[PDB]
């Protein structure tokens, strides 16, 4: 289906919050809650953050969270470091039982 | 009584009455001859022993001795499974140990292939140390206990002990030790050999979680009567001190005042389960804790009751604090971390500091015009008033009792490896093959073993509405069931089952 | 601990069929829901689709007609045939694992979150050698 | 003794008869050592854990009466534009003790809302809420949640009266008294009790350093990962004798005066509590406990020291307990746990396993009209309503 | 009261295991592989008569409050007056108070007895009898981590100088 | 007994004893007035009901039915865990059923804002029908049972029942009842009604799987 | 969430009468309880009541007895992270019901 | 998985039913009956299997 669309890049200075965003039609992000959010390190498999938009797996941080407002869902990095910058992918169940991703977004931590 | 009259039955079951458990286990066994019936000194020397740390000195000896102090003993896994999901906890209130259908079997190399028959004249020596004067080398989570899975049959260990030393040297205060001078029972194959014993009043050991944390204990909608120190500026430029003072309330939690504060902690390394982001270089003695007695360095092992990661962080575990389980079939020397099973306490943070975290800090001087406040990290911190601590956790695997070391004092007795602390613990019963003739006939003995525990249990009362976290099996499907033979037909145990489920309110 | 690995040729010479396999070790392939994940260098990732002990496939929409996912339970992997390749199939092909489901009280399709991933593997696509 | 107090409660409808989970990020979030997860109840519960509740401007508890009389149940109305204050006879009020301790337990953190300490005021009642286990500001599989409509209570119309009586469970006598003596002019067979040292802060401005130290210069301890302030902790000597004008940090209680504002208010508005009656057998609260040997002298080696910040128990130890004030709390509730060490509370008072039970009570929702057609959901619409009447609370104190 | 105890143990507090038997448990043996880069592993081994240092236990040694070490052969001890600065102390009230004799302690480690504590012991009576369940006077009571060991960080310790009461601990 | 005093308490909880549970819950429930007192003849017609698979005849009654027959009526999701991890089987025995604390309020428009207050000479009337003479509308899974959480209040079902028919017409051998005929009992604001039943013998539910 | 017991219809006969949608068919179920309003006065004083209804009922259990030596399949809720915790309510306080739930865990031979 | 089911408005049409008088009764639950072969999650048996809403589940479609 179509892509889910993102911002392609967001940057922050350690320590500030920071909040990425990937809007859906209603069919796809709307319509359900099932979003999940990948970062991914170069070179590296994509790693699963949040799952069922506000949930996340054991072994991941409070500072990652997220949050769905109508077609669009967020994800929200706290009091963010070093070891925080990756590429974050927005994931989605839609309507005809397929998965869809976001187009990626690359996190800069400024410093 | 008879050569071809049995002299005992086969019990194993468990009976689930009230509030009380009674679990019946019989075992086959086999016992060799140890050190062809003499009692040796040994040392570190003997074999080299290039470390003063692990210089020790002491005996072997003819002896063998039953050790049933491990839970999968008692339990099956099923058994074991009706305990922790339903019930607050436990503690054990009677033994009764029994000794059975004994056969001496004597060993002969006729021609090139050699023959074993029986020896219907032989006996065994068996008897119990209910006065405590031998040393007690049950306590120390020693292998060669009864099997896990009831078709097995097992090697009786061989007792042993130590003492003093100086080095590899003994010392005029050393002592030694001849089994044979205390009176023992002498059995026949047609005799067989009981008793019973009574634990001693013990605590019930905790099996649940709390569903509060220490610092969490107050009333989230109301402000505290009590008044915190918020400012001691106004702003920024020169001579700007203030006291300004501030209620503790809900948007502030950090600050309230408390009337408890979390159980002690003695800090350990902490380690990654992910290679890569563990530090390149050897630090598995030089960077791990210790304590030294009589100029000896001793890890700390378990060592105290502590939180084995922060939440959150599933990756990291204690270098010493916790208890690690070899998985069925692993190798006694350098295995790879699949092969092991690393327990947890996780269980516990909510009443006690994290294993690999710093107890707090402390102000190190007096701040004056000419100099700031100053705070430093405390590493350990023994008890204060007003500390509380949850114990280390039981596992299907682990200790049931210690005995608690003869000593002018002691502090909060039980042991450190988990289970229930004992000034008379269940005593040791000692056996072993009464020698027929330096020249003697080569000759084992086998036979049963069944022991019988009553357990008293604590029932859950808790209004909690939504359901309880339970220990439960995976229904997905897979080549060998979970605590089952394999085609080959060895049993396993593919987890470390901790006790704490349930929860309560702290 | 399970690991997967995907292996494979990586060139494919254009109009030609694409063949991947991934071997779960540590785990069996079991009930879980196997799928393909592809990611074009410097681009977003992409779900080809996935397979399931019973026989079971869903495809990506736009790929349903050329692609193609089987397991073997016997070898411990499943596979991946892409057919009529282009260069627009260049790209680093990963295979993952859907999170297990702690419930079976309800009959629903799954909801994709994955919990674990292979390495990845490049295939280019080019008619050069 | 015996002390006996009552009062006049006005006890309002909180949240519409509605449980509400309440969170870190409920009230704005932004801080994990701040960080919590619990809920809120429309139950209110009554709180006399403050001795002004019992007393008039050794000794210990040992029977308690409780009594709950004269219930009046007050509707509200808008008639036009006024409000109309009338009786309902026909409601109830709901009350019920937790004898088996079931439920969270606040009343021992110090909270506002117990009984006013004079007798002819009237006084609101607070609202019962508690908190539960958290990661950051989302809940974890082990939290539990409470209804406590699953208790079976009393319900009381106007006629009716509430009453029941608890007993203390044995605790030592609170001392009262300061010791003439000092631990070290009685060789020497005992030491001094444990210390964790706090930063001293002046009541004199110009003496204390020009930055911000209140949280940086703190004594803490961490669990779980989140900090908390170190407070007020064990029990040591305020100050050295000689020096009123410093105090340490988080090692005392502070007390507000009356009408005393809620933040950032000046040291003339609070009253700041002094230990320094037990500076005989404790240490002081901002200096280090004593000096240790680091090293092994030798001909190279110099003998070197070092200082104790904090040091923990010690076989021959002595201490005095912290003091009680006219305006602090009784009891608290022992932790229900393995293993605990000298339980009385560090802000004070006497610690029990079964403290005295907490008293929860709500009103009662009366439903307004439903519709006439049936409809399945749950009805919103109440009766604005509220309740008051009697409380009066006897205690048997014992003396030494 | 309690029978006063007139006897010295046999055993030693870290001797009390089987010496010819393994534990069950496992002990973390190795964190690299060999010289080089990228070497990290994690290996464990059967805890044993071998090694006996690292074995669980059950119980450990009472609390210590350090004293200086000071030889009756004057050779040996330092050339300065360390009689009140070096020994160890408490504060009450703004007064020091020297420590005498302070919590029991083994005076001196076996094999050196020409060491005693400074203010630790009753004058010069030596109390070896219990250096099996308590720490020497004389020395630390052990070590514990300092810090978070990371791929840019090697794990760090330090010596504890006085360590309290815990859960566990037995002494004379 | 009094406007003034209470009729009955508070009961929410379950007693775990041995081989039996007991499970008690109290609910707050609002009726209102159905019909505006009156029975009235409903069918499929009147709603036009296009279909003759749909076809039906009956009446709609100003009275209104306690429900209770759903499971978490009874048990918390806590309580129902601990039945069926711990048991292979379960049954009801004994029913004890109690209406207490009754209030009736009466609604007045004053001006152009409405006007609730006590009626203390008002009756409610309930009735059992022990003799099974009545339709049975309970058992085929319908809303208006009490609330699974208990701090919700909820809305009495209106009574209702269907007859025979051909169409959306009656016939000779259909029947009407009114349930005014069955003697009731009629409660004021101090009164309350109470009554026990006893289960019979049904086999107990298998709460486990088959291995075989 | 599911139905509890039904009624067996009144007929000449019926076969394994337990019911389809599960639960405990019954010839005397628990009876019906109907409730109105007293009409005051066609024109009549609008009116409601309201009260509480409290209801006991108590069950008998069949112990498991079984030998099975592995661990059973337990109902069990996960540890999981989440905004809000399952059979509770959210912040508006509603309550909600997650996932039907089941009878069928421990097992049986057959 | 709605792309494997038939583009077609079989929901009715397609229903196991039981006629009475003339009148059709869909088949609900009907006869205990196992919901899926094993293996086989994603399928369910129409009017077989017992539906419930969840918390604010719209009443039509």
């Amino acid at each position: 289906q179509s892509a889910l669309t993102q911002p392609a890049s967001v940057s922050g200075s350690p320590g500030q919050s920071i909040t990425i965003s990937c809007t859906g039609t209603s069919s796809d992000v709307g319509g359900y809650d099932y979003v999940s959010w990948y970062q991914q390190h170069p070179g590296k498999a994509p790693k699963l953050m949040i799952y069922d938009v506000s949930n996340r797996p054991s072994g991941v941080s409070n500072r990652f969270s997220g949050s769905k407002s109508g077609n669009t869902a967020s994800l929200t990095i706290s009091g963010l470091q070093a070891e925080d910058e990756a590429d974050y992918y927005c994931s989605s169940y839609t309507s005809i039982s397929t998965l869809v991703f976001g187009g990626g977004t690359k996190l800069t931590v400024l410093g | 009584d008879g050569v071809g009259s049995s002299s005992g039955n086969w019990h194993c079951d468990s009976q689930w009455l009230g509030d009380r458990v009674i679990t019946t286990s019989t075992r086959t066994w086999a016992l060799p001859t140890y050190n062809n019936h003499l009692y040796k000194q040994i040392s570190n020397s003997t074999s080299g022993g290039s470390s003063n740390d692990n210089a020790y000195f002491g005996y072997s000896t003819p002896w063998g001795y039953f050790d049933f102090n491990r839970f999968h003993c008692h339990f099956s896994p099923r058994d074991w499974q009706r305990l922790i999901n339903n019930n607050w906890g436990f503690r054990p209130k009677r033994l009764n140990f029994k000794l059975f259908n004994i056969q001496v079997k004597e060993v002969t190399d006729n021609n090139g292939v050699k023959t074993i028959a029986n020896n219907l004249t032989s006996t065994v020596q068996v008897f119990t140390d209910s006065d405590y004067q031998l040393p007690y080398v049950l306590g120390s989570a020693h292998e060669g206990c009864l099997p896990p899975f009831p078709a097995d049959v097992f090697m009786i260990p061989q007792y042993g002990y130590l003492t003093l030393n100086d080095g590899s040297q003994a010392v005029g205060r050393s002592s030694f030790y001849c089994l044979e001078y205390f009176p023992s029972q002498m059995l026949r194959t047609g005799n067989n050999f009981q008793f019973s014993y009574e634990f001693e009043n013990v605590p019930f050991h905790s099996s649940y979680a709390h569903s509060q944390s220490l610092d969490r204990l107050m009333n989230p909608l109301i402000d505290q009567y009590l008044y915190y120190l918020s400012k001691t500026i106004n702003g920024s430029g020169q001579n700007q001190q203030t006291l300004k003072f501030s209620v503790a309330g809900p948007s502030n939690m950090a600050v309230q005042g408390r009337n408890y504060i979390p159980g002690p902690s003695y800090r350990q390394q902490r380690v990654s389960t992910t290679v890569t982001q563990n530090n390149n270089s050897e630090f598995a003695w030089p960077g791990a804790s210790s304590w030294a007695l009589n100029g000896r360095n001793s890890l700390m092992n378990p060592g105290p009751a502590m939180a084995s990661h922060k939440e959150g962080e599933d990756r990291f575990f204690p270098l010493s604090g916790s208890l690690i389980f070899g998985k069925q079939g692993t190798g006694r020397d350098n295995v790879d971390a699949d092969k092991v099973m690393i327990t947890n306490e996780e269980e516990i943070k909510t009443t006690n500091p994290v294993a690999t975290e710093s107890y707090g800090q402390v102000a190190t001087n007096h701040q004056s015009a000419q100099a700031q406040a100053q705070t430093g990290w405390v590493q350990n911190q023994g008890i204060l008033p007003g500390m509380v601590w949850q114990d280390r956790d039981v596992y299907l695997q682990g200790p049931i009792w210690a005995k608690i070391p003869h000593t002018d004092g002691n502090f909060h007795p039980s042991p450190l490896m988990g289970g229930f602390g004992m000034k008379h613990p269940p005593p040791q019963i000692l056996i072993k093959n009464t020698p027929v003739p330096n020249s003697f006939i080569t000759q084992y003995s086998t036979g049963q073993v069944s022991v019988e525990i009553e357990w008293e249990l604590q029932k859950e009362n808790s209004k909690r509405w939504n359901p309880e976290i339970q220990y439960t099996s995976n229904y997905y499907k897979s080549n060998n069931v979970e605590f089952a033979v394999n085609t080959e037909g060895v049993y396993s145990e593919p987890r470390p089952i901790g006790t704490r489920y349930l929860t309560r309110n702290l | 601990q399970v690991q997967l690995q995907e292996s494979g040729p990586g060139l494919v010479k254009p109009s030609e069929t694409l063949s991947l396999t991934c071997t779960v070790s540590g785990g069996s392939i079991s009930n879980y829901y196997w799928n393909w994940i592809r990611q074009p260098p410097g681009k977003g990732l992409e779900w080809i689709g996935y397979v399931h002990y019973s026989g079971s496939t869903n495809y990506n929409p736009s790929l349903k007609s050329r692609v193609s996912v089987s397991v073997d339970t016997s070898k411990n992997q499943f596979s991946l045939n892409l057919g009529s390749v282009t260069a627009a199939d260049t790209a680093v092909y990963y295979c993952a694992r859907q999170s297990r489901s702690y419930y079976n009280e309800v009959i629903t399709d799954p909801k994709y979150n994955f919990d674990y991933w292979g390495q990845g593997t490049l295939v280019t696509v080019s008619s050069a050698s």
